[PDB]
């Protein structure tokens, strides 16, 4: 629903606090991850946490995050190419994370 | 106040009278009335402003109002009042050249319209411009065609020292617009692109500052143009324009009736091949 | 026109303090539209003499009016209506 | 006031600071009484916590008419409100509140620091349209532009031409150690903590004031021209105009390359206004041609 604001206030809930674990710890860093678009926080956190986020199978939801903010992302990406772009206009411009973060710009 | 009390005579009595405030006002001062009275003699010229000696009148208030320093561009609209006001000469020669010589001084203290060279077909100020210092005139000609020749436009801090430096990078301002006249009004047609050293050289400026000079263009609104710098090389939109020189009336004849005839003629021969199919 | 032409126009406009003239030919070849208007202000000149007024040169036209033709076009029965396709734009070329 | 505020704070008033609205509303102690809190939200900092008591303070439109100069001297709290945390669009009806007492008022620092304060705003507020008419109903003023540092404000808005960031470094910090006023001045770039970061917005105002009339202007010209025209280096230039390509409301120009930009930003989707503006207006002007060059002409052979 991508308000990590109400996440917020209800694992501050109290019966959640009540009921607990290591669950809850995926669900605050994956909804800080959320709260600030840090991508890499996301890809963090998310890879961290990955025995408890198979009982997820809609993980198309965790990479449509990823895509569905990508797109913008691309979007604020593709506006400042004629501010002043730098060298290697198609794949030096993104955050370029963790050894070519390509072979998904280029295959959208 | 008694002959404006009493007096409401039919031949304009009341211009008469803000006149009469004008011409004794020379003592009082001429800033806490000026404004009031002296606007009020053109509030009052509302109904036929053809009577010339209330409008020399009126230049010479006006031009009081000009001494106690207020807008020194209106002093070209002054000039319009007053070298508008005379026709016939109707004083003596021998004071009419030094204010023909105090009135070029004065239009250049009021830079608005940069022109200045604009109506000198006029006779009773070129009857003193052939009498008076010779250069004076032909330096305002270098503010009117041509930017360049250092003897001129130095002379006119040779013979004129005082207020020329109060006024000086604003003079330069003004040949930096003498320079956007003459790369598109002499030159052959356009040439299109126009470069850094044309307009630098005309300026007598380095480089770094056409492109300031082009932006300040625009900010006066003469030209349209767009900043063609990636080569130094400017391109040229639409300006307002300077006068018609005799030899640029006969060039003008030479362009426009080559225009005109070209034209003419290869539409007659555009016809001459439309003419089979009328029936 | 003529220089009895501004008594006329200032000796007309004391009833409406506008009086625009008409010049027509009764005779018209070479003209284009017969309507003329002209109208007397003051730009008082350069030199500012002493009172320059001019008639000045207002933009005209033939009106138009809803069924002011039904005598016109009518009467003079030779119009070749919709000539688009065939010739018009060269006798526009040629004028 | 048995601490004076101590941690013992509005936990025991905010139950309070909520009851008289629907009991009996008396017009002016209930102002008297909501002044109290704002200066205990400083203390607490949290500035939306301050923003819910002044949604309590906003929930009182009917502010005017009172007695006497009480509502008058309540402005000075009004102010002391939202100084600080007020956003830059509500310092204009803000830091004009600021000015209805002064209006009143028999001072001229006070008042000549009222007007240096209803005028230096004016940078930390984003180009708006009610700013840039603000700036030209409060222009024409009687004491402002006797200060040729507003000259100085007004030149940097009129057709703005280039700027200098030195020659302002010069002309706006001298003020801050000229004084006249000298708590506005210290407000804005005398301060550090919110004076600082008006300083960073003073560069925003430098950089926004190259990008408008570069946004203006500027058709096919190179990019370290460019950055030496922005006075702000090619660094520099990515740096500050990638914070205003994020503004992504004008569309500029740049490749690299080698290093060369270039320009004509809609890339030409004319034949249409080339037709439109040239050939109806050329035409149209030939057919006056006739109309008025004859006339002339035969005004001149009247006269001949």
């Amino acid at each position: 629903l991508n308000t990590p604001e109400d996440v917020q206030a209800l694992v501050s809930g109290k019966l959640a606090l009540r009921y607990a674990g290591r669950q809850t710890e995926a669900l605050k860093c994956v909804a800080q991850a959320s709260k600030n678009r840090s991508l890499a926080d996301f890809e963090k956190a998310l890879t961290d946490y990955r025995a408890e986020l198979r009982d997820d199978p809609i993980i198309s939801t965790h990479l449509a995050k990823l895509y569905d903010n990508l797109l913008e992302q691309n979007l604020i990406r593709v506006i400042e190419p004629f501010s002043r772009v730098q060298i290697e206009h198609i794949s030096s411009l993104i955050k370029l994370s963790k050894a070519d973060v390509e072979r998904k710009l280029s295959q959208m | 106040e008694k002959t404006r009390e009493k007096v409401k005579s039919s031949d304009e009595a009341v211009i008469l009278c803000k006149t009469a405030i004008g011409a004794l006002k020379l003592n009082i001062g001429d800033l806490q009335v000026t404004k009031e009275t002296i606007e009020d003699v053109e509030e009052m010229l509302n109904n036929l402003p053809g009577v010339t000696s209330v409008h020399s009148r009126f230049y010479d208030l006006s031009s009081k109002y000009y001494q106690t320093i207020g807008n020194h561009a209106s002093y070209y609209k002054d000039a319009l009042r007053f070298l508008g006001c005379v026709d016939i000469k109707d004083l003596p020669v021998s004071e009419q050249q030094e204010r023909a010589f105090t009135l070029g001084l004065a239009g250049l203290l009021g830079e608005g319209v940069f022109n200045f060279g604009e109506l000198l077909m006029h006779p009773v100020l070129e009857s003193l411009r052939n009498t008076d210092r010779q250069w004076l005139i032909d330096t305002l000609y270098a503010f009117n065609s041509g930017n360049v020749e250092r003897f001129q436009t130095l002379k006119t801090a040779w013979g004129q020292q005082p207020d020329l430096a109060a006024n000086e990078a604003q003079l330069l301002r003004k040949i930096q617009l003498l320079c956007l006249m003459e790369m598109t009004f002499t030159r052959p047609a356009n040439h299109r692109q126009l470069t850094f050293e044309e307009i630098a050289k005309s300026a007598k400026i380095t480089v770094n500052e056409v492109e300031l000079l082009v932006m300040k263009a625009l900010s006066v609104g003469l030209v349209k143009g767009s900043i063609d710098e990636v080569d130094k090389r400017v391109h040229m939109t639409w300006v307002q324009p300077r006068v018609l020189d005799l030899q640029q009336i006969k060039g003008m004849k030479d362009r426009l009736e080559f225009w005109c005839t070209d034209v003419k003629s290869m539409e007659m021969l555009v016809e001459h091949q439309a003419h089979d199919i009328l029936t | 026109l003529h220089k009895n032409d501004i008594a006329i126009n200032e000796l007309m406009k004391r009833y409406c303090p506008n009086s625009v003239l008409v010049i027509i030919d009764v005779k018209p070849k070479d003209l284009g539209l017969p309507t003329e208007a002209y109208i007397s202000v003051e730009e008082v000149h350069d030199d500012g003499t002493p009172t320059s007024k001019t008639f000045e040169h207002v933009t005209s036209e033939i009106g138009a009016e809803e069924a002011e033709e039904v005598g016109v076009e009518h009467l003079l029965r030779d119009i070749k209506d919709t000539t688009v396709g065939t010739l018009s734009q060269r006798i526009t070329n040629q004028v | 006031k048995e601490q004076n505020g101590d941690v013992k704070e509005a936990a025991s008033i905010l139950q309070e600071l909520q009851v008289e609205t629907y009991g009996s509303m008396e017009k002016k102690e209930r102002v008297e009484f909501i002044l109290e809190q704002m200066r205990l939200c400083l203390a607490v900092k949290d500035y939306i916590r301050t923003q819910i008591i002044s949604k309590k303070i906003n929930t009182k439109f009917f502010q005017e008419e009172n007695t006497e100069k009480l509502k008058l001297k309540y402005y000075n709290l009004m102010i002391q409100l939202d100084q600080h945390e007020g956003s830059y669009l509500s310092i204009c009806k803000h830091y004009r509140a600021i000015y209805d007492t002064p209006c009143i008022q028999a001072e001229s620092e006070k008042w000549q620091q009222a007007l240096k304060s209803v005028v230096l705003y004016v940078i930390l507020a984003p180009f708006d349209n009610e700013q840039s008419d603000l700036v030209h109903r409060i222009s024409g003023d009687k004491k402002l532009e006797e200060i040729p540092k507003y000259k100085d404000l007004l030149k940097l808005f009129t057709t703005m031409e280039l700027m200098r960031w030195s020659t302002l470094v010069e002309d706006y910090g001298m003020e801050l150690r000229k004084g006249s006023l000298e708590s506005p001045a210290t407000d804005v770039f005398g301060s550090t903590e919110e004076g600082e970061k008006r300083w960073k917005d003073l560069k925003n105002r430098v950089v926004e004031h190259n990008i408008r009339i570069m946004a203006k202007y500027y058709t096919r010209i190179t990019m370290k021209r460019m950055a030496q025209l922005l006075d702000l280096s090619v660094d520099e230039s990515e740096a500050f105009l990638s914070n205003l390509v994020v503004n992504k409301t004008i569309f500029a120009k740049v490749d690299r390359l080698a290093g060369i930009i270039n320009f004509q930003r809609p890339k030409d989707p004319n034949n249409l206004l080339n037709d439109w503006s040239q050939k109806l207006n050329s035409l149209m002007s030939l057919v006056n041609k006739t109309t008025h060059l004859i006339a002339k002409e035969e005004m001149i052979h009247n006269l001949q």
